[PDB]
RNA sequence: UGCCUGGCGGCCGUAGCGCGGUGGUCCCACCUGACCCCAUGCCGAACUCAGAAGUGAAACGCCGUAGCGCCGAUGGUAGUGUGGGGUCUCCCCAUGCGAGAGUAGGGAACUGCCAGGCAA
RNA sequence: GCUCAACGGAUAAAAGGUACUCCGGGGAUAACAGGCUGAUACCGCCCAAGAGUUCAUAUCGACGGCGGUGUUUGGCACCUCGAUGUCGGCUCAUCACAUCCUGGGGCUGAAGUAGGUCCCAAGGGUAUGGCUGUUCGCCAUUUAAAGUGGUACGCGAGCUG
RNA sequence: UCCUCCUAAAGAGUAACGGAGGAGCACGAAGGUUGGCUAAUCCUGGUCGGACAUCAGGAGGUUAGUGCAAUGGCAUAAGCC
RNA sequence: GGUUCUCCCCGAAAGCUAUUUAGGUAGCGCCUCGUGAAUUCAUCUCCGGGGGUAGAGCACUGUUUCGGCAAGGGGGUCACGACUUACCAACCCGAUGCAAACUGCGAAUACCGGAGAAUGUUAUCACGGGAGACACACGGCGGGUGCUAACGUCCGUCGUGAAGAGGGAAACAACCCAGACCGCCAGCUAAGGUCCCAAAGUCAUGGUUAAGUGGGAAACGAUGUGGGAAGGCCCAGACAGCCAGGAUGUUGGCUUAGAAGCAGCCAUCAUUUAAAGAAAGCGUAAUAGCUCACUGGUCGAGUCGGCCUGCGCGGAAGA
């Protein structure tokens, strides 16, 4: 589980998540993983798809991670009432703008790529697609 | 369970009051701010709390000044 | 031996761009050197299938414009978020 | 009228850093001696006095160099005022405004007043 | 000269119980039930690490995700306080199928009997008892089966307490 | 009860048992005027002396300080003598 | 709780501050009447302005991924000194993201002031008389909170209801069009519609759908179908069948028990040749063995695999 260490402040406001995204382009490995709707990711989501993921490219190679989520999410418990007080936090998730690449790979063959980010995009809730390092 | 929050304060009411070309009688009040954020130029005085008070009933104009650019507050004589 | 042909754009904008990109088009300009920056209007079913190839981002193209041949590189290009397909290519002169 | 230099300004990184070169008959700085005017919470290092032997070393001014900083198009994109629509936690259409980042490129400042030196 | 801190300070001076209670009102405001949603609950689906003698997918399926129902626990307080009687029991029932049996089939790690999973199908049937006020739950003995839910957690102008 | 930031939607204002912190003081110098000065944190050398005391030099630039929690501001210094 | 005749004109609010105050009351913001005043005010164009929000970025505060130099650290190894160093790793450097409490940047709107044409029953301000109201609800936009759940709650602006009849969405305050002085068996039109109930096109042209889709629902799956850009192999003969081979020394290594075409490291050689990969699976305790790849004849014209799209199918079970 992908957690931060000693943020500035425990708990924040929800946000929405509108706009475009940033990390469009592959710039670490040479497959990547670019994600195409809008939501968001969990700190359990992205730990769940890499073991799927990194046991299909069988260890030798290198993945690259993009996201990090940097964002607590509170959740109030069974049987208490609204209001009085903010929730505890509980999970981190990390918004997912379209045209965010999640994951990059390198040091395999295409073939290999392409039926490894399917075993991670079956984990996410969020549909995605397979992109390729583009010259420039 | 209980909260340790809620508390604040009554609004300062700070900025600028008068504008740009806009006629102040002496001593009116232009701009009321916590730091000097806006600095005192020509014919405009500075107060104890940074409010750059006017101080002949004309103009105003902001400007920028010296090596530093902060805007700055002149009077503009009619 | 890369050859585009082009035409000058009318109108511009973002309501003028996006008109023009849902009928499989895109717009492009060519500047550099000392000249006017001209407005370039092509269509993104060609150029599509040319970027593929490796040495479409290294060699000098010709975009045939109003008649004319002009000789450009490629310098800056803005895909598409989610989408194969291009949004703007800015040309060099040269 | 030109080249320099010194004092006072506008503008404030296209004006600021780095490297290399150069300037002393003028001016400026370093320097010289300090018992005295003054003064170091010790030291005349600073400040202050009386002078001019030497140097342009350090500082400062000028020139070149883009190796950084900085300025900055045109197009595109995000965003958004008004009126509608949709598979409506978001997006599109008509119209108006239009970034930020990035690219080509520009770029080693310009100038006002007075005094002194030099050539005319 | 006032932590007149309940800080625009009702007095210089003030705590509790009412199931013995009583009056004026409120669904402006809770408890039973209805209504909206579905955090939770139940059920179904997607990838496939593995267990299964080798074999992911006879069977179970981790790490995660997506949905359905409104049966549990919860959220809001929209009707109801110029009264909507409510846990369990008896009598009488009605509907859905997410089917307990009976009926028709696929696969099987199905030799046969006896099984396991899944599909279609609601026509009919679906325990007597000891304990507890009990719905539930434990036990004895049957039975082809002793089903899951909705109807104000069915039913007090039908009975009981 | 009061003060600082955000929510607060680029004038002001703006709620919730919303998210973070403080105050009910102090000072006759910690105020006024005049004069002068620029740190934090590192690197090297040097007696005890070491990661850190004091001394010399370099980079760096206000990342320091502002009596007090926060915001704005401060080199003409409001910082220090 | 009730508050009794009629007509005309204007017309709110459910907000702020205070309150032993929250369902009450006062002032202000809002309403009505009268009086007195300035091209007073509004819309629009131009000009002068302040931002710091949306967006963007990492110069500052933090968070985080990768690569290089790399102190320091680490495990182990020696004889007061230290040799080997599978490892963790501070500051800059290159690249990559995030932030309400970050801003070297930075909108659109909104607000203040000045000049000007037109329009608006002065619509603007001050004073005086009288109030009511201070329980709001929904929809769009920017949000806090809740589960980016609620016809949920709390905010800012606008509209509607309240306090607005009429048409439409079957019925349905708050959704859309549109503001009822009265009368008429007159015409035009907005939202929405034109087969019938029920007034109006069984209207013209070009496509799509086979699902009753239209007339609820996603992940995911699938030779449904239409359109487009390309590719591989091809009438020196393609694609799926039919007929022949589909093997050889490899019991190769491996802990020396066997893995031996199809167990783990593995290289992934090389001949006999038209064709065979020291195997993708089917068999085994390992082999045996069925089999297509790769090759010829037969056959004969097109076939196959991916992408973006429009309409479709399943997932889809309630009383």
């Amino acid at each position: 589980m992908l957690q931060p260490k000693r943020t500035k402040f425990r708990k924040m406001h929800k946000g929405r998540n509108r706009g475009l995204a940033q990390g469009t382009d592959v710039s670490f490995g040479s497959f990547g993983l670019k994600a195409v709707g809008r939501g968001r990711l969990t700190a359990r989501q992205i730990e769940a798809a890499r073991r799927a993921m990194t046991r299909a490219v069988k260890r030798q190679g290198k993945i690259w991670i993009r996201v990090f989520p940097d964002k607590p999410i509170t959740e109030k418990p069974l049987a208490v009432r609204m209001g009085k007080g903010k929730g505890n936090v509980e999970y981190w998730v990390a918004l997912i703008q379209p045209g965010k690449v999640l994951y990059e790979m390198d040091g395999v063959p295409e073939e290999l790529a392409r039926e490894a980010f399917k075993l991670a995009a079956a984990k996410l809730p969020i549909k995605t697609t397979f992109v390729t390092k583009t010259v420039m | 369970g209980s909260t340790r929050n809620g508390r604040d304060s009554e609004a300062k009411r700070l900025g600028v009051k008068r504008f740009g070309g806009e006629s102040v009688l002496a001593g009116s009040i232009i701009v009321r701010q916590r730091g000097t954020k806006f600095h005192a130029g020509a014919n405009v005085g500075c107060g104890r709390d940074h409010t750059l008070f006017a101080k002949a009933d004309g103009k105003v104009k902001f400007e920028v000044k010296g090596p530093k650019n902060r805007k700055f507050i002149s009077i503009e004589a009619e | 031996m890369f050859t585009i042909n082009a035409e000058v754009r009318k109108e511009q904008g973002k309501g003028a761009s996006r008109r023009l990109r849902a009928a499989n088009k895109f717009p492009a300009i060519i500047y550099g050197g000392k000249e006017a920056p001209l407005a370039i209007e092509l269509d993104h079913d060609k150029v599509m299938n040319m970027q593929a190839k490796a040495e479409f981002y290294s060699e000098v193209l010709t975009i045939v414009v109003d008649g004319k041949e002009i000789k450009v590189k490629a310098q800056d290009v803005q895909r598409h978020p989610y989408k194969p397909k291009l949004q703007h290519i800015d040309f060099v002169r040269a």
